């Protein structure tokens, strides 16, 4: 009975950090991918000339 | 004239010829440029100032030297045949 | 010949005016009427000795005026016709 | 995939949505 | 579950509204009839200035412009608080299949065309600022995200991506065997959906970086039938979904991880042409050619 609250205050928190760990990837990912993007499109201007 | 047709309902601040100044909610004028103010204050010009209030004011056109504006003005497609309801779907045999 | 139809081609360039009582008003300038009659937008103000105030427009009636003040960036020449 | 068979194809395709969707077959037609 | 008769004729599109609260629906009658999704399911009007079939509705991302694009050769404009038709685009010289407006602004739309023409708007401007001659019918068009390229779709097969900037075509994607009927962008621009005639829907990468085989992923398990529909494609909002139409009466939603099937409704009695999905809550609606509209709550 006290093994299960404490998997029951556990199991939130073993969620709330892992969820946030990929979410920052998540936001990682997309701080990188935008500037990847812009750069070919860079690069295009430089294609162009 | 369409140029004074645009200010018509506004708040009107008019200058009279001897310096006085009135304020004024405006609705007529004519080709002496005579004036119907309405719902009017007389304002005068620490230098003293003060501020007499007036009713549906009548201004003989010679008077008037300028105006000027300061307030805003003292102001489908048919439903359709379709009708919606509650519905099962039932599967085919196969 | 009749002047203040030269008043009219000079639209929505800019001026100064004089009126008579010792009033400047300075102006960019818009319709004018057959009795000079002047209305101006965005508009700056100085009365006699007291200090400027701006306003957005101004309507002048005609028989207050006196000298305008025309800009440089007139060529007269156009005038004859 | 040649060329030939698909101009064959727009030809076909011109034809089928030009007849399916004319003027004289739209839902208001009443006949003469 | 709800049923939304009513249409006189085939519905071939429908789309919810980017905020959830009302639907547009249009079809072979030339009406679109735009209903609530709440409540009685009741509907609130009749846009009437079509004089041909209605083949695709979108919606402007903020909801306040519905674009209809018709047979009639003209794409209407419409408010959608006041119904009005705000301006008719009248460029085409063959029936309009298709259109897709900016995911950014300006207020740009690109059109596709049985002319072989794909041309591009302005809504500011009457006239087309730029015109793509394809050499064959053209079914389906969308933007990228970027709103800079137009992606075609034609009875040519492959996929071809045009580039507003050098006026040049860009590169094309090769793998399906038949008319590409329908094409939809995913919410984060990354990827594509595409349906064809040739009983696949398959997902393309069209991000920059993407590998020289840009086929990601094959789904399998829709049919095209005689009849030769403009068979629609759509997202779910979150990407985790796909929907397809099919002429074979079920309705299709696939998992794109897993790729296998998760609903096949029955119900409808005609070949379905568009299946939306509702934005924020799991309600999924899906038109047909029986002249029905069915929605109902998935989990």
């Amino acid at each position: 009975e006290e093994l299960k609250k404490h998997e029951d205050s556990a199991i939130p928190r073993r969620l709330e950090c892992l969820k946030e760990d990929v979410q920052r990837q998540q936001e990682r990912e997309k701080e990188l991918q935008h500037r990847y993007a812009d750069l070919l499109l860079e690069k295009e201007t430089l294609k162009s000339k | 004239s369409s140029k004074m047709l645009q200010h018509i309902d506004y708040r009107m601040r008019c200058i009279l010829q001897d310096g006085r100044i009135f304020i004024g909610t405006f609705k007529a004028f004519d080709k002496h440029m005579n004036l119907i103010l309405c719902d009017c204050d007389e304002f005068r010009k620490a230098e003293r100032e003060e501020k007499r209030v007036l009713g549906l004011v009548l201004l003989r056109g010679e008077n008037l030297v300028s105006m000027t504006v300061e307030g805003p003005p003292p102001k489908g497609a048919a439903g359709g045949p379709g009708i919606g309801r509650a519905a099962g779907r039932g599967i085919p045999a196969g | 010949m009749k002047l203040v139809r030269f008043l009219m081609k000079l639209s929505h360039e800019t001026v100064t005016i004089e009126l008579k009582n010792g009033t400047q008003v300075h102006g960019t300038i818009t319709g004018v009427d057959v009795s000079m009659n002047t209305h101006l937008k965005a508009v700056k103000m100085t009365l006699k000795n007291r200090e400027p105030v701006q306003l957005e427009t101004l309507s002048i009636r005609g028989n207050n005026i006196r000298y305008f003040i025309l800009p440089d960036s007139l060529p007269l020449d156009t005038l004859l016709v | 995939m040649s060329e030939e068979k698909l101009q064959e194809k727009a030809r076909k395709w011109q034809q089928l949505q030009a007849k399916r969707y004319a003027e004289k077959r739209k839902f208001g037609f009443v006949d003469a | 579950i709800m049923l939304l008769s009513g249409h006189e004729g085939e519905v071939y599109c429908c789309k919810f509204h980017p905020n959830g609260s009302t639907l547009a629906s249009a079809g072979f009658d030339r009406l679109i009839l735009l209903w609530n999704v709440y409540g009685d399911c009741d509907n609130y009007a009749t846009l009437k200035g079509h004089s041909g079939a209605v083949m695709e509705l979108h919606y402007n991302t903020d909801g306040s412009m519905l674009f209809s694009a018709s047979t009639d050769k003209t794409v209407a404009v419409w408010d959608s608080e006041t119904g009005e038709r705000v301006k008719r685009l009248k460029g085409h010289t063959s029936f309009v299949n298709s259109c897709y407006p900016a995911r950014r602004g300006p207020q740009l739309v690109c059109t596709g065309s049985d002319d072989g023409t794909v041309k591009l708007w302005d809504i500011r401007k009457k006239a087309a600022i730029q015109t793509f001659q394809n050499t064959y019918q053209v079914l389906a068009v969308t933007f990228n995200d970027t709103s800079d390229q137009i992606i075609s779709g034609g009875i040519d097969n492959d996929i071809k991506v045009w580039d507003l900037r050098q006026n040049k075509l860009t590169y094309t994607m090769r793998g399906h065997a038949d008319s590409v009927t329908g094409l939809s962008l995913s919410s984060e621009g990354s990827y594509l959906l595409s349906n064809a005639m040739d009983n696949t829907v398959r997902v393309w990468d069209v991000r920059p970086f993407a590998p020289k085989e840009r086929c990601v992923k094959i789904f399998q398990g829709n049919v095209h039938n005689f009849e030769k529909n403009l068979l629609r494609c759509s997202w779910s909002p979150d990407g985790s979904k796909i929907a397809a139409g099919s002429a074979d009466r079920f309705v299709y939603v696939w998992d794109t991880t897993s790729r296998r099937i998760l609903y096949k409704l029955p119900g409808h009695a005609g070949s379905i042409n568009e299946v939306a999905f509702h934005p924020d809550e799991p309600i999924i609606i899906s038109a047909s050619s029986d002249k029905r509209l069915y929605m109902g709550e998935i989990q």
